[PDB]
């Protein structure tokens, strides 16, 4: 019946927010009070990588540390070596409007999607195109490497699917998002990933199982970027309102809000430190602006981009932050 | 009156006043503009191109010739050369050098414009960023080892104790001067215009052609008043300096007339005459640069931007 | 809509019991994970050029 | 010795990518990139039809005419979010808009109220005033050049515009649609669009489209060399 269906989901709304503001005993800001900020953080250009002839959409790092990829509308992917200015690869594209980009984590294979629809996984250890999944029916906003068998997606359809590289087929769909899913991110342990949509909500889903855990709200509009912690417990997210938002998992609620006046610009990325003490996001000012994660306080800023901040990298052992640009330069920072 | 005694007067006070006002009006003007111009050119232009060479290179060699008059014009205020002799040298060297790579700049600047509406894409072998360093280097060297044979005319004179380092055109035997001095103006002067209209013609007429193409849209009338324009400026203002140098040098050569008071206007005028060629110098920025839509606009963006910075 | 009504409130109540912890407890263990690496980041603590692989 | 063995092999190899990745950037400078947008059933297959020689979401279309490679672009299937991927296309020439001329007297079919000529109306209105599409022009093609003729001698213009006041014939009333999505351009200072009047069984809509594109190269190159 609609009556025994509609009107009692309100209810439920009405427990959860019961129960959530019932364990809000403090604030992370009146714990963090008493402890000594972290100063001003002072980072210069080492490096400038160029060679790309447009917009820089995506990049990402690997574990290696030292090596790096990026892609850009221009129908190329690139493949760096950080420690110097030698490109290692250079990958070209089937299509040229590309979203996303993934380095593996045993380094051999590299992924790639945007506007048509379809992941293409190119092996580097053979260059040639090993695979090709098109089981979206929206454009590919993010795609994450789980092993050199397994990869999580998600598209501009609200939807995300982790697929099986061995046989191309959809192994999980993960449903019940409501806007286009622009952003995702996998746990440590890469049993758990968060994913943020256009309808200011994020979801936090169990791979193994394929079914929604928990559900975060309190953005006032699109969010673009989603980071998880270091230890797993807690993730950020970046926003079209000109602010960012720390939310923690065992609580189930929001912990702090970073934001400041003459900021009117959204979020395109975020990242965090490998200890968790800063807190990194580009904006559409092209610049960058590092906070302190447990005060809220803009500890320091990166600028020298011209045009916009795309995305943004932190290595595994912290040594250097990276960031791209819609000017098609990408920036080494230490 | 019209009596020789007042044109000798005149003289006088042409080349003590005249000249030193309007250089000094000159310099201010054209070092303002090119340092403007010049600024903005290297801090906020990226991906440069053929046509973009041509224009810094043009407005360098603007303010190298402008950096040139505030000793000439002091000296014409005090009426003494009261500096050493190599500085007069040099600073008549450059002033000249730098006239003459004006010139020459110009004249490729008309060849690049033609190029780029001949071929829209710049799949040209004189439109990619490699031909222009070299002809702007050829360009440079050339004009040096053209303006090479002036050392032997302008030196000097040491006479009452005071050494005069007297202007080109009265300086030097009148023979050697007077051949110099042609073959000066039909190899610097006359041939780039020549090319310079002949270019700027083709431009023109495919302007006109391609005007009836146009079925319902902005029509092109604006490029060919500037393309017209530009060739107006030119030889107007540097016509009568190259006419009325080579009369002078002549007037010196003695048989022509063996008459003073002849002599004493035809030095008037030719001292008249004299900043009108200047004034390319001061008139370039604005015409070249500041008129152009894109240029002026993307300027103020960046002036008001770092404005922050510093104030 | 009805199976998705009902789907709607299924969902809503598995998101019910996940017996939360106090706010407290959340910030506690995120100050002292912080404080605990705060000599492992480089770039809140900088290393010295000796051992900088991107130097100059 | 510094910079050996492996390490100079090394740059070697960067520097060939870089050689090639140049080779590519002067071979795409000389495609014109055009974005073909479409209320929806405003004969735009039609169009590509016409002009044609040589997955989902995206479709691309490459052909030549006089001695010019032309790349269209045509987003049918993106239908997750204009907003949040627009920009991509923000270098492209011009963007080709297609409107259907026999939809002025007839109803959406859905919602029981909107109008498909009102719809187009929006939709020109929200690409044309975009901070995307600042300086790129539109080529507007009006299709169902026959359907509006057979049908004004039956169906009075005044049924989709309330205000319309004159003749009731081919002419006088296609002039009227014109202006009237003309009228919606608020930056004409910067930007121009370019009206064809397409007819079904036209071979000449190549021609118009050339003829635009080449004026707009020109105007570009123009503004470039400051004069504009």
């Amino acid at each position: 019946e609609l009556d025994q269906l509609r009107q009692e989901a309100e209810q439920l709304k009405n427990q959860i927010r019961d129960a959530r503001k019932a364990c809000a005993d403090a604030t992370l800001s009146q714990i963090t009070n008493n402890i000594d900020p972290v100063g001003r953080i002072q980072m210069r250009t080492r490096r400038t990588l160029r060679g790309h002839l447009a917009k820089i959409y995506a990049m990402h790092w690997g574990t290696d540390s030292r090596l790096l990829v990026s892609a850009s509308q221009d129908g190329k992917l690139i493949i760096w070596d950080s420690y110097t200015t030698n490109k290692v690869h250079a990958i070209p594209l089937r299509s040229s409007w590309v979203m996303t980009c993934a380095y593996a984590p045993s380094g051999n294979y590299v992924a790639c999607g945007g506007l048509d629809n379809i992941c293409s996984i190119y092996n580097l250890k053979t260059v040639r195109v090993s695979r090709e999944l098109a089981g979206h029916t929206g454009y590919l906003s993010c795609c994450r490497f789980l092993d050199d068998n397994q990869i999580v997606t998600s598209s501009g359809d609200t939807t995300c699917a982790l697929w099986d590289i061995e046989t191309g087929q959809q192994t999980t769909t993960f449903t019940g998002h409501t806007g286009d899913v622009m952003s995702l991110s996998l746990a440590p342990d890469t049993r758990l990933f968060v994913s943020g949509a256009c309808d200011a909500s994020a979801k936090l889903w169990d791979v193994r199982e394929g079914m929604c855990r928990q559900t975060f709200t309190g953005h006032e509009s699109d969010i673009n970027a989603i980071c998880f912690f270091p230890n797993g417990n807690a993730f950020a997210t970046g926003s079209d309102d000109a602010t960012c938002r720390l939310f923690d998992l065992r609580a189930d609620q929001e912990l702090m809000t970073y934001s400041h006046d003459n900021i009117i610009c959204g979020i395109t990325s975020v990242s965090f430190s490998k200890s968790g003490r800063l807190l990194l996001a580009g904006y559409d000012d092209f610049n960058c602006n590092v906070w302190d994660a447990l005060k809220a306080d803009r500890a320091g800023v990166l600028a020298g981009h011209d045009n916009r901040v795309s995305c943004l990298g932190v290595t595994d052992d912290g040594m250097a932050v990276a960031t791209g640009s819609w000017d098609s330069f990408l920036k080494i920072w230490n | 009156n019209a009596t020789c005694k007042n044109w000798l007067a005149a003289e006088a006070a042409l080349e003590k006043y005249y000249l030193s006002i309007f250089y000094g009006i000159e310099f201010v003007v054209g070092v303002l503009g090119n340092t403007i111009v010049v600024y903005g050119y290297i801090f906020s232009l990226k991906n440069w191109n053929s046509s973009n060479i041509y224009l810094f290179n043009l407005s360098v060699s603007d303010l190298a010739f402008l950096c040139t008059l505030p000793m000439l014009i002091r000296s014409y205020a005090n009426g003494n050369w009261i500096y050493g002799d190599v500085l007069c040298i040099s600073n008549r060297y450059v002033l000249h050098a730098n006239l003459y790579t004006s010139i020459l700049f110009l004249t490729f600047i008309s060849i690049d414009r033609y190029l780029i509406i001949k071929y829209p894409f710049r799949e040209h072998l004189l439109q990619k960023k490699e031909f222009a360093i070299l002809i702007s280097l050829a360009i440079w060297v050339l004009v040096t080892l053209e303006l090479l044979p002036i050392l032997p005319l302008i030196n000097p004179v040491i006479t009452d104790n005071g050494t005069t380092c007297n202007d080109f055109a009265s300086s030097g035997d009148p023979n050697y001067n007077l051949i110099y001095s042609m073959c000066l103006t039909l190899l610097g002067f006359l041939i780039p215009l020549f090319v310079m209209c002949f270019f700027y013609y083709k431009i023109a007429l495919f302007l006109k052609q391609r005007n009836r193409q146009v079925a319902t849209a902005l029509p092109l009338e604006k490029p060919l008043n500037l393309v017209i324009m530009a060739v107006v400026i030119f030889s107007v203002l540097f016509t009568p300096y190259h006419v009325m140098r080579n009369v002078r040098i002549a007037s010196r050569l003695g048989s022509w007339k063996q008459y003073q008071c002849t002599q004493v206007v035809i030095n008037s005028f030719y001292i008249v005459t004299r900043p009108l060629a200047f004034l390319n110098s001061v008139i370039n920025p604005v015409f070249y640069f500041l008129l152009g839509d894109h240029f002026r606009d993307m300027l103020m963006n960046q002036l008001r931007h770092n404005f922050k910075s510093l104030t | 809509s009805i199976a998705q009504a009902r789907k709607l409130v299924e969902q809503l109540k598995m998101e019910a019991n996940i017996d939360r912890i106090k706010v407290s407890k959340a910030a506690a263990d995120l100050m002292a994970y912080c404080e605990a690496h705060a000599k492992e980041d480089p770039l809140l603590t900088p290393v010295p050029a000796s051992e900088n692989p991107f130097r100059e | 010795c510094t910079l050996s063995a492996e390490d100079k092999a090394a740059v070697e190899r960067s520097k060939m990518i870089d050689r090639n990745l140049r080779e590519d950037g002067e071979k795409a400078a000389r495609e014109v990139k055009l974005l073909l947008l479409g209320a929806g059933e405003s004969g735009k297959s039609t169009i590509v039809k016409q002009m044609k020689i040589i997955t989902t979401g995206i479709v691309e279309t490459h052909f030549t005419f006089k001695d010019l490679h032309f790349k269209m672009f045509d987003v049918g299937a993106q239908r997750s979010e204009r907003k949040k991927w627009i920009h991509c296309f923000e270098g492209v020439t011009a963007i080709i808009f297609c409107v259907a001329l026999s939809d002025y007297d007839l109803v959406l079919a859905e919602d029981e109220e909107m109008n498909r000529m009102h719809e187009s109306m929006k939709l020109f209105d929200s690409i044309c005033n975009n901070k995307w599409f600042t300086d790129t022009s539109i080529i507007l093609f009006l299709n169902k050049k026959d359907l509006f003729e057979e049908k004004i001698k039956k169906s009075p213009l005044t049924i989709c515009y309330p205000e319309y006041a004159g003749s009731n014939t081919y002419e006088e009333a296609a002039a009227y649609i014109q202006c009237q999505f003309e009228d919606l351009n608020k930056r004409k200072d910067t930007k121009e669009i370019y009206t064809h009047f397409t007819c079904s069984t036209d071979t000449k809509n190549v021609q118009f489209v050339f003829d635009a594109v080449t004026d707009v190269i020109i105007k570009n190159n123009l503004k470039d060399c400051g004069l504009f």
